[PDB]
C-alpha cells in the first residue's frame, strides 16, 4: 500500500550505501506521489544524478534540485510548485523526510532528511515519509557537510527507484 | 502506437489507416471547432512523435492553422531546450541520451529511438509531451477560429432564447480565457442580454435562478 | 475502459476510435432522442470516468445541453459529498481509496487512481455512479428537448390512428413522470384526444381495452 | 510491411487489403493534392520495394504522372549506380552482395533479397531509399499539378484575408523552391500582395509580423 | 483598544475621542468612497468589539448602509456558529470555553470578557474577525453606492482619455467582482471603448502596450 | 512604523491616525505636485511595508496614478527577483530567510516577518527599498501630471519676470531629466523665452550671469 523508494548514494563517484524510504501516501498522497514519480524518473525528469547541495550536521541533509543544482530550482510533477498538502505528520526524529520550500505553497522537488528532532519546522514543511533502511548511511553523509551547509565532496543520488 | 501484449510488455505497432482516415474526415467535416481536441487526444493515445507528425502533415487545407501549430510547437521546443540543457560526452551503457526539444518534437530522430525512449526503464513520455504541445496549439487555433467576441452577444427580438444561449455557450467554450472569468460571465452577460419580455421574466427569478428555470421561464 | 483480460486480470484498454466515431455519428444523426440514453449506456460499458469525459467532450454542438449535464454532474457530486462525509470512526484495518465528488467526476482523479478504485477488492463503483449521473443529465436534456407537451397531443381530422398513437407514445416516452401517472394518462388521455370517427370505435370496444384491440379496430 | 514481433524476431507480412484500399481510395478521391505524400509516407511504413511497387501499380489513371514517377526512379537508380561501384565474383556466405540500383528499385530482385538486405547487420535501408525516390517523384508530380504559380497570387477586393492566406500557403506548400528561399517568400510576398486596406494595416503593424497578429489585425 | 506597555503586556484602554471625531468626520465629509475602508482599518487597529459597535452606532445618517452592514454581520455570525460546533465532555484544566457567533460581535458580552478573549493564552482574535466582517460589509456598501456598471463605460467624443480612465478605474475598484477578471477587463474593456482617433492610436501599439505609453499616445 | 523605544529595543508602534489624516489632507489639497514626494518621505520615516500600503490605499481618487504606482512596484519587484534570486530550502533557526521580490511590497509577507527583517542583525532594508520603489512611482506620476512641456514655457508681453521665472522653474522641477542636462537647459531657455526688453536687459548682463543678478536687472 505505501510505496517504498530507494537512493543509492555516492560520494564523488565512490558508492556509499542505500537509503530506502517509506512514503506516507495514505496521509500525504499528492506529496508522496511526487517524490515517488521523481525517484522512478517515469515522467522524464528526476532525482537520479542530483546531489545533496546543503548538509548541516545534526540538523538535516537537503537535496533534490535537479534543475539548478544549488537550491534555487527543481520542479514538481504537477508544474514547478504546488500547495502544502497538509501538516498531519510532525518532525519527530531522525529519518523523517520532509519537503523543503520557499515559504508556504511553494513545494517543488527539494526535500530534506532530518538527522535530529526538529520540532521548530512543524507546521511549516510538509512531512511525507521516513527512512526505512539506511540511516547510518544518512549519518555518515553528515561528515561531508558544514555549519552553513556547504558540502566538501559531491554527494549524489547515483541511482534511485521504487522497490515496492 | 505502442500496444501491450498478453504478458504485459509493449512494442511498436504500425499506425492503422482507419485512424488516419477518421482524423482527416473529422478535420474536413467538423473544421476547427472545440470538439476536435478531445477526439484528437482519443485517436492518438500512445502515439509516437512520428505518428503525431503524420496526423499533422496529413491535414490538407487550413495551412495557416497548421503553420500556427508548427510555430507553437517550435516555441515550446525552444523553451524546453532552454529549461533542460542536454549533457555532452559519453553516455552510460544502461541509459540512452536524453532528447532535445527538436528531438522531443520528433523532427530529427528515428522511430526506433522513440520506441526506446518510450519503453525505457524508467520510461520517458516524449509522446505525452508532444501531445500536450499539440493540444496547446490546437487550443490556440480554436481560439483563432472564434467568429465573434463574447461581449458582442445580443439577442434579436425574434431569435429564440435557445439559439441565443447555444451561440453564447459555443463562443464561450471557444473563448477559453479562464474558468472563474467564465463563471462570472455566465452569471452576468447571460442575463444582461435578454429580450425585454423574457428579460424581466428572468429577473423575476433573481440572481439565484439556475439555467433550467431560466430556460423554462422563457419556454412556451 | 477496463475489460476482463486472459486470464482473470483486468487491465486498462484505452477507448477505441471506432466507438468515439459511432458516438459522434449517433449524436449527429439522432440529435437528442429518448433512445440515445440506451445507446450511450451500451457504448460505454464499464468505462473509466476519463472515457465518459472524452465521450462528453467529443460531442459537436448542443453546448447548452452539455452545460446542463455538467451542472447536474456537479450537483450530484455536491449531494454525494453531503451524503457521504467522513464521520469520525475507528480506522479500518485495511485501507482502500475513496472517491470524492470530484474524484468520481474524473476532474481531479488521475487515471491510475480510477483503475485502482475499480480493480481493487472490494471494488468502488465509480464508473456506475458517474454513469448514473450522466444518465440523469441525459434524461433532463431529452425531457427538455420535447417540442410540445403531452397534453397538447391531438389527432388531425384525417390523420390516421397509426401516426397519432406513434407520435403520442413518442412524446409520452420523452415526457417525465412516474409509471402510475403514465398508467392513468394512457387510459384518460389517449382515447379522448382521438378523432371522433375512430373515437366512437374505441368507445364501443370498452374503457379497459388493450392497445392492440383499438389499433386493429381503427385499422384502415 | 515488416512488423516487428513483440520481444521476438521481426516477421514479414503482406500488405493489408485495408491499406491498399485506403491508398487507392485516397488517390482516386483527392487526385494529387500536397497531402498525398504525407499520407503515402504514413501508409507505407517499413515496406519492402515489392510492397511499394504494388502500391504504385494499384493506382489507376494518371498514367502520365505514373510514367514521370517511373522516369524519376530510373534517374535516381542511374545516379546511384554511377556514384556507387558494384562488386562481383564469389561472395562470402552469410553476407549479401552489393545492391545494384535496379535491385534497390525492385525491378530485378526478389522479396528474399529485399528481406535479406533489410535484415543484414548493419542494415541497408533499401526501403527507405526507394521511398525517398518515390517521394521525390511524387513531389515532381504535385509540382506539375500546381494550377497557378506562387508569384501570381493576388487577393480579391472582396475575398477575405483568411481565404487569401489559405490559397497562398497551399501554393507555398506546392512550390518547389528551397526552404531558405521559401522563408523570404512568406515573409515578403504575403504582405506585399494583399489588398490595400489590410496591407496598410500590416504596414502599421511593422516588422516581426506573425500570422496570428496579422489575422487578428485584418479582422472585420 | 489594547496597547502594549514597557514590560510587553497589554491591557484595555479607553477609546480616544479626536479617533471617534476623525471617523465621524471622514464618514460624513467623504460619505461612502473606496478610500473609507483603509481609513477604517487604520483607525481601529486592535479595537475591541465594543469599540467597533461604538464606531458603527456613532455614524449618524446613511442608516440604510448601516442596516446593510448589520445584516451582513448578522449572516456572517450565523455561518461561524454553523461551521464549528462546541465539543462535549470534560474540558482540559489549562483551557476554558469559547465565544458564540453572536458574541463575536460583542452584542451580548461585557468588555472584560472581550479583553480576556483577546489577551488569553493562546490569544483569540475576536477583534480581527469582527473587523473582517465589518470590512466585508463596507465593501458591499461601497458596491451599492457605485453610481454605474463596468460595461456601460463609453468615452465621449470630447471627454479626455484621462477622465475616461479615471472613471473606469474608479468603478472598477468599486466593482471588486474578482482579481483575474479585473486583469482581463483592464486589457479588453479599456482598449475597446476609446474615441476613434485615439482608439486607432492605441491600436497602433498593439495589445502589448502598457498604460504609460497608452496615455502618452493620446497625450498632446 | 517601528521606533527606538526606551531602552534600545525597537518595538512595533502602529501608524497614528493623525499621520493618516495629514496624508489624506496633503493628497486632497496639494494633490500631485513635486512637494508631495518630500512630504511622503517625511510622514513615513521607517515605516513597515504595511504602513506604506495603508498610506497608499487611503488616497481617494486619482486611481490611474495609484495603478501606475502599483504596476511600477510590480516591475521593480520583478527586477529585484531577477537580480536577487532566492534559494529555496529550510531556514536557519537564528537568522531569517532572504525576502523575495513580493515580500518587500507587503503582499504576502506578514507583519511579523517584516518586523523580523527590520529588527534582525544585520537588518534587511525592506522599508527603504519599498520607499525607493514608491518614490520612483511618484516621480513618474508627477512627471506625468505636468500640464505643459518645459520647451513651451514662454513669457507674456506684460507678464512680469517674477511669474515667468517662477512658472518656468516649477515646470522644470516637475520635468524629469538629469541635472547635467538641466544646466544647459536653463542657460539656453531662461533668457531666450523672456520679453524682448527684458531679453536685452539680461543679455546686457552676460551669458553666465547668476539668477539673482538676472532678477535684480528687470526688478520692477
Amino acid at each position: 500500500v505505501n510505496p517504498t523508494v530507494f537512493f543509492d548514494i555516492a560520494v564523488d563517484g565512490e558508492p556509499l550505501g542505500r537509503v530506502s524510504f517509506e512514503l506516507f501516501a495514505d496521509k500525504v498522497p499528492k506529496t508522496a506521489e511526487n517524490f515517488r514519480a521523481l525517484s522512478t524518473g517515469e515522467k522524464g525528469f528526476g532525482y537520479k544524478g542530483s546531489c545533496f547541495h546543503r548538509i548541516i550536521p545534526g540538523f538535516m541533509c537537503q537535496g533534490g534540485d535537479f534543475t539548478r543544482h544549488n537550491g534555487t530550482g527543481g520542479k514538481s510533477i504537477y508544474g514547478e510548485k504546488f500547495e502544502d498538502e497538509n501538516f498531519i505528520l510532525k518532525h519527530t526524529g531522525p529519518g523523517i523526510l520532509s519537503m523543503a520550500n520557499a515559504g508556504p505553497n511553494t513545494n517543488g522537488s527539494q526535500f530534506f532528511i532530518c538527522t535530529a528532532k526538529t520540532e521548530w519546522l512543524d507546521g511549516k514543511h510538509v512531512v511525507f515519509g521516513k527512512v526505512k533502511e539506511g540511516m547510518n548511511i544518512v549519518e555518515a553523509m553528515e561528515r561531508f557537510g558544514s555549519r552553513n551547509g556547504k558540502t566538501s565532496k559531491k554527494i549524489t543520488i547515483a541511482d534511485c527507484g521504487q522497490l515496492e | 502506437p505502442i500496444v501491450q501484449n498478453i504478458q504485459g510488455q509493449m512494442v511498436h505497432q504500425a499506425i492503422s489507416p482507419r485512424t488516419l482516415n477518421a482524423w482527416v474526415k473529422v478535420v474536413e467535416e467538423k473544421a476547427f471547432s472545440p470538439e476536435v481536441i478531445p477526439m484528437f487526444s482519443a485517436l492518438s493515445e500512445g502515439a509516437t512523435p512520428q505518428d503525431l507528425n503524420t496526423m499533422l502533415n496529413t491535414v490538407g487545407g487550413h495551412q495557416a492553422a497548421m503553420q500556427m501549430l508548427k510555430e507553437t510547437i517550435n516555441e515550446e521546443a525552444a523553451e524546453w531546450d532552454r529549461v533542460h540543457p542536454v549533457h555532452a560526452g559519453p553516455i552510460a551503457p544502461g541509459q540512452m541520451r536524453e532528447p532535445r526539444g527538436s528531438d522531443i518534437a520528433g523532427t530529427t530522430s528515428t522511430l526506433q529511438e522513440q520506441i526506446g525512449w518510450m519503453t525505457n526503464n524508467p520510461p520517458i513520455p516524449v509522446g505525452e509531451i508532444y501531445k500536450r504541445w499539440i493540444i496547446l496549439g490546437l487550443n490556440k487555433i480554436v481560439r483563432m477560429y472564434s467568429p465573434t467576441s463574447i461581449l458582442d452577444i445580443r439577442q434579436g427580438p425574434k431569435e429564440p432564447f435557445r439559439d441565443y444561449v447555444d451561440r453564447f455557450y459555443k463562443t464561450l467554450r471557444a473563448e477559453q480565457a479562464s474558468q472563474e472569468v467564465k463563471n462570472w460571465m455566465t452569471e452576468t452577460l447571460l442575463v444582461q442580454n435578454a429580450n425585454p419580455d423574457c428579460k424581466t421574466i428572468l429577473k423575476a427569478l433573481g440572481p439565484a435562478a439556475t439555467l433550467e428555470e431560466m430556460m423554462t421561464a422563457c419556454q412556451g
